[PDB]
């Protein structure tokens, strides 16, 4: 909602409740889901070409009793942008490769889950400096492109560690070097098609003993095809990872090839159905794991929207992967899941 | 044995003094978290500021030093280059021209500098500076006279590398030949080589601050810039080879007289007048109440017009050694107060707007000078005789 | 009285000069819009250039300066230190040197600088720079002799904190000792010590300019770099330890004669080549037409030959005075022309790709000096006794 | 003439020499790919450094340079002004002041500068630097002398616009008075102007890396900072005005006389401590041995205890003029031997962690400079009576 | 901070005894009322005061 | 190693022969039995050995 | 989902035979 708009400067407060229930026979994810998510968007004309801007995103979750907060912030950054240049921000935001992959994450609940938070350069992430140029200087419409630099977020501070530390240290499986990375995307009409590329440093603390894909730097490879047009959404990504992909709580694949598909249709009368398909196979993985399913589910569900402001939804995610040591150690969900929410938002 | 400047530079440093100034500004309110990787786009908070001074007057205790130092002060500290300690209070300020003066409280023993006369400089003239570039203390490094303008900033090599714009210039006889100041304005630091005022135009305005309470700089009171201004292009200006008028500034001459934004002066007494800097130069060659008649350009517009005096160099709480911006109003016709603000000391002690001060709490106020005379002299009773245009009140 | 480096300055200024060059070059078109978060990867525009220059021929007007100043020039004005302003054209450049000469059309009682002799610099020696830094005019700096390069460059103290690189170096008696270069090119500015071409040099290329057209310095026409490149590795070089033959020159010696990318050429004339940099020195200390044999290496390759006139030096719309990219043919042997453009104005003219002109108009053209030299005497009727090999044809 | 620097600079040229460093360490190992959009957050590693330095004694052979130049060196090699080139081997070394000594192997016809006495100086005295700026030599700059501290470090104009921190400060009648230093550390390169050592502490400093291997500053083994540290606020200390104790030092007097983390010290033998700063230079005014009674704040602490020799200034594969890190133990008590390390070449032949060294290979070695002076003498037969507290064996 | 130290030295002991942590330090201090005078060593290479 | 050669040159020929590939090469030196005497061209600027 | 590692580990006893000491 925007809720200020005077002399140039625009606020938008926006945010949404997830009345949300999951059912499963893995009672870890068994139960009330309840959350809520808050942001703002600004913006400040700076000059009739030169505009600043800044946004912020927090999940506060609903599900927890009242001696506890679970919360975490989704986004955080600021930035500038020129018309028929550029824009440039810096904060937590989104990394390069989700410009490709953010295609297929448009499921009801389920999807998105080939890659993770804090996860190298894939999703969101903490110190990314980010410049991008849309339609080639205002020369070719629909041909957008994006470079990335990512700051090392190293070892917790004032916990011992002799080497590896920065201010906001974190537990290894969310740590990263120096990465650089990029993006190309061209959208004519209904169609799409895209890439991106990353690599990123890895650090001390995630090439021990204690962590299966030990590795100089973890890279990642991605291509991606969209449709949305007549009432249709299709698209499809595929991505193959080095020493990139987390294997639950292993640590990460050697190497890993990820495969996500969405068709989506929307009726007039509101409902919009969707079915995909996701899988991350993971080859070489030590331990004599070799090659094994890191994810693999089909996902069939619905929303309902009554309008802008409130949707319902039911999401079935049929798991394919069979208990077996390999995801017993790692912790890896395999049972079958099926969500319902009720989301009002503003 | 071998030359040296230290023969001379002994007989100088007792006149330069370093400068310990603390006091506090308006910033904006942070807001949180802090994303940087988000490129965006109230409350006082303290600073402190350090600088280098001249004492130019070792009576009265007067020392010259920069603008950018002194500027929102609260408490304004003197140390001698012997290490004895003063306080100080601001005597006057003059943020074109970087300089301020100031005043040691209780002086005892001090050294002047002696000023030479700007107008004799010559090029390849030797120049020696004097500063406190890093904080760490008083520093002096040599040179030469590099440009001399001909305003006549002096224009020398005898700077240094990314350190803040220290003070004093002076020659091989140690002579005061122009105080070193900082063309980066709300930065300090410089360019790459140094630039001063000349020790004339020095003399001058520090007398003025003196004898007035403020420099007699008349405005045109407009505001705006060049031609290449988004505002020129984005308003589409005609004829594009003068000063462009973005806004006229209230109960101004300009204002009063008449003028609207968007005109482009042409001239200025006849003379073209090709980019505001031409015209802001100019104008600062012409002292309060003068006239002066200049073309604008809307269809072919032309006016003449009396200017009053700046807003930039103003007074604010030394004018009653007490503590709380005014200014003086055209000649000798008392001090006239200006835009009164929010903790209003001032105001709540029935001062408003536009309140004149021509009664000296009894006697003539013709200016701050004066009126800060009589402010210093009998701190026992106090009644303002304050008339701001037809109310005459006497407030304590 | 005191010291000072005004009474010689005084004369030497008047040989001093400001130059102000206008003209325009082949930039990109820009993609828009803009996105300054995405780092990415043909139309005439025109620039605006400004350095300093000093007046070396006073009956003829000629004065020399840096080829970053007026390199592309369309139009190119100087002003005189006493405020007269003068037209000049092109009569020489060598971006090697980064040095060029103008000359000052229409001359009227000028004054040039005394050349002293660069081989008796000393380090401890005194220096003083004339230049003009920032653009707001002419700056004079001072300093000394920091180092004697032993090309000899000189390098001294006397330069200016992030300005550009001015130009004359004079000794404590006013002669001319070097013209301060920027060696950051296509950018001008400074490392933070100064470099100058000492005057010995600048005589001698200077003269070279004046009497031939250009410069006589030939090129083994090979263009390559160091064996660290990212193509010495993505190439896999064997023995690293010499220059790099990333390409050999179209219509050169080294591709006449015989020669191919990849060979890291080990020694010149029996002595060692260990960089493509003591080569590219090397082969500077080499007039036209002269004959350098060199080791190559491949397996064990190595060949004798002679090289050409360099193509960085030459010549375009100077040589008519009227208007329109020529220079010297092997000894005088006259003046052959180079690459033609797109709007052929010369081409238009029937002048090729490879058109020799010995006829000067009618006589001997055996150098662009000549040729010139005629191009500005009889303006009149003009035929061009061209001869590209074969045919001899007579062009207007 | 013209006056110039050179007549003396020719007798001060062949004292200083350019010094070129080969040596390792170690550098964390690079995880790939590498994203230039991500800011994150062991092997050997091969460098060069390049300096200069200033032979301080003809007959041995001893030149004095900067820490930051030979710190890790492998090879050090020596080149005098002459060109004729000489290998060096590492005498002593001291990170604080950032000055070193090394020794000329096999000297052969040197000359020293004279060393003028530091005490004397004034700050218009007139300075000249001599130093390799960015590689391509050895330049000279001149200058004068701007602060002169009052530890005393000496402040000059003559420096390098961003050029690293040279050598040699010497006057005009070329003695040496200061070597300039880099207060950049890990980095080398300027703050705008030049610090020097003076020349009388370098010749002090000096003599104790020869006649002991190292100098004499005892250390209070505590390490910490500010009270504005993060640690500071992060565990919120009470009465904040001194040093804050981060960490008291392992096997260290502060450790084993008593005191903890937190304690912030407030006095130093009465007199008040309000920054680490002020400590870190107060416990260098003191040599070895010393007593030091301070006070430290928790509730109310405070006690009194005596430092032995740092550990900053060490030894490492000079000391046996074969290859393999010891330094002094208090008084003439021997030669104590620290932390061994991975490779174990000298762990490898029977010396622990606290392993004295009292027996020359037969003899008295109460210290580095007498054991270096007897692994020089007979490099035959070699037998250590080394005893690290009961154990006295005899290794070879 | 009136009386001299600054942050980083360790205290080693107060009124001759040792002081081997902040908690013994904070403790012992908490065993003198106002005005008391109390005499710590300090450590930076041998710093003490009163 | 031991007769003499670098990494870098290029055979061109073996026993007068062109050597127009690593190919050609590796299968010339298999048509010949240990102690076999085999003189070929390299190159650098024009180096060549037996 | 090697190297020695010291640790410190306190707890009671009790004196069972007093000429022998064992605890």
């Amino acid at each position: 909602a925007e809720v200020y708009n005077k002399d140039g400067n625009k606020l938008d407060l926006y945010g949404k409740v997830d009345g949300l229930h999951y059912f499963s026979d893995n009672k870890d994810v068994d139960g009330d889901q309840t959350y809520m998510r808050l942001g703002f968007k600004g913006e400040t004309q700076v000059t009739d070409q030169l505009t600043g801007y800044g946004q912020w995103e927090y999940q506060i979750q609903g599900n927890s009793a009242e001696n506890e907060n679970n919360s975490w912030t989704r986004v955080a950054f600021a930035g500038l942008k020129f018309q028929d240049v550029g824009s440039f921000d810096y904060g937590r935001n989104y990394g390069v490769v989700y410009d490709v992959t953010s295609w297929t994450d448009v499921l009801p609940e389920f999807g998105g889950d080939t890659y993770g938070s804090d996860n190298f350069m894939q999703q969101r992430g903490n110190g990314f400096a980010t410049y991008r140029n849309t339609d080639f200087f205002g020369l070719v419409d629909g041909l957008n492109f994006a470079v990335q630099y990512q700051g090392k977020n190293g070892n917790p501070s004032g916990e011992g560690f002799t080497s590896g530390v920065t201010n906001n240290g974190r537990d290894a499986l969310r740590q990263n070097g120096d990465g650089v990375g990029g993006s190309i995307t061209y959208d004519y009409e209904g169609f799409g098609i895209g890439g991106a590329i990353s690599s990123s440093k890895r650090t001390d603390a995630q090439n021990t003993a204690a962590y299966i894909g030990n590795g100089d730097r973890a890279e990642t490879y991605t291509g991606g095809l969209k449709y949305d047009a007549n009432n249709i959404y299709l698209a499809a990504q595929y991505t193959q990872t080095y020493n990139a992909t987390r294997v639950g709580s292993l640590g990460w694949a050697n190497k890993a090839q990820n495969f996500e598909a969405v068709a989506q249709y929307q009726f007039d009368f509101g409902l919009r159905p969707s079915l995909a398909y996701l899988q991350s196979k993971g080859k070489n993985l030590g331990r004599g794991y070799d090659d094994e399913d890191i994810l693999k589910y089909v996902d069939v569900g619905a929303t309902y929207y009554f309008n802008k402001n409130m949707s319902t939804y039911v999401d079935y995610k049929i798991n394919l992967l069979d208990d077996n040591q390999f995801t017993r150690d790692a912790g890896i969900n395999t049972d079958n899941i099926v969500a319902l929410g009720l989301v009002y938002q503003f | 044995q071998m030359p040296s400047l230290a023969p001379m530079l002994e007989k100088v440093m007792p006149s330069v003094v370093s400068i310990n100034v603390e006091g506090s500004t308006t910033v904006n309110t942070p807001r949180m978290p802090r994303n940087f990787q988000q490129f965006f786009g109230g409350q006082q908070q303290k600073f402190m500021a350090l600088g280098s001074g001249v004492i130019i007057d070792a009576d009265k205790g007067y020392v010259v030093t920069n603008n950018h130092v002194v500027d929102n002060a609260t408490v304004i500290k003197v140390q001698l280059s012997d290490g004895r300690k003063f306080d100080a209070k601001m005597v006057g300020k003059d943020p074109r021209s970087d300089i301020a003066l100031i005043q040691i409280q209780n002086p005892k023993n001090l050294t002047a500098i002696k000023m030479a006369d700007s107008d004799a400089l010559r090029v390849g003239d030797y120049t020696v500076a004097i500063g406190n570039p890093f904080g760490l203390g008083e520093t002096v490094t040599s040179g030469i006279v590099s440009a001399l303008g001909r305003e006549n900033f002096i224009q020398t090599d005898a700077a240094i590398n990314r350190g803040n714009s220290g003070g004093a210039l002076v020659n091989l006889n140690g002579e005061l030949i122009g105080i070193n100041t900082a063309i980066l304005a709300p930065d300090g630091g410089n360019i790459g080589i140094g630039f001063a005022i000349p020790s004339n135009m020095v003399k001058n305005l520090t007398s003025q601050m003196v004898e007035y309470g403020q420099v007699k700089r008349g405005e045109l009171g407009i505001m705006g810039t060049e031609l290449n201004s988004e505002l020129a292009k984005a308003m589409k200006v005609d004829a594009q080879r003068g000063a462009f008028v973005s806004q006229v500034l209230p109960n101004s001459s300009a204002a009063k007289a008449g003028i609207k934004a968007g005109d482009v002066i042409t001239s200025l007494n006849g003379k073209p007048i090709s980019s505001f800097a031409a015209l802001r130069a100019q104008v600062g060659t012409m002292p309060v109440g003068s006239k002066l008649t200049l073309g604008l350009l809307r269809d072919g517009k032309q006016v003449n017009v009396n200017l009053e005096l700046q807003q930039s160099s103003q007074n604010q709480v030394d004018s009653s050694s007490i503590f709380n911006e005014m200014s003086n109003k055209g000649k000798d016709q008392g001090v006239v107060v200006n835009n009164v603000k929010t903790g209003t000391p001032a105001a709540q002690i029935g001062l408003k707007k536009g309140d004149v001060i021509i009664g000296a709490n009894q006697q003539a106020v013709k200016n701050i000078a004066e009126l800060r005379k009589v402010l210093d002299s009998k701190p026992s009773v106090l009644a303002l005789n304050i008339q701001r245009g037809d109310s005459t009140i006497y407030l304590l």
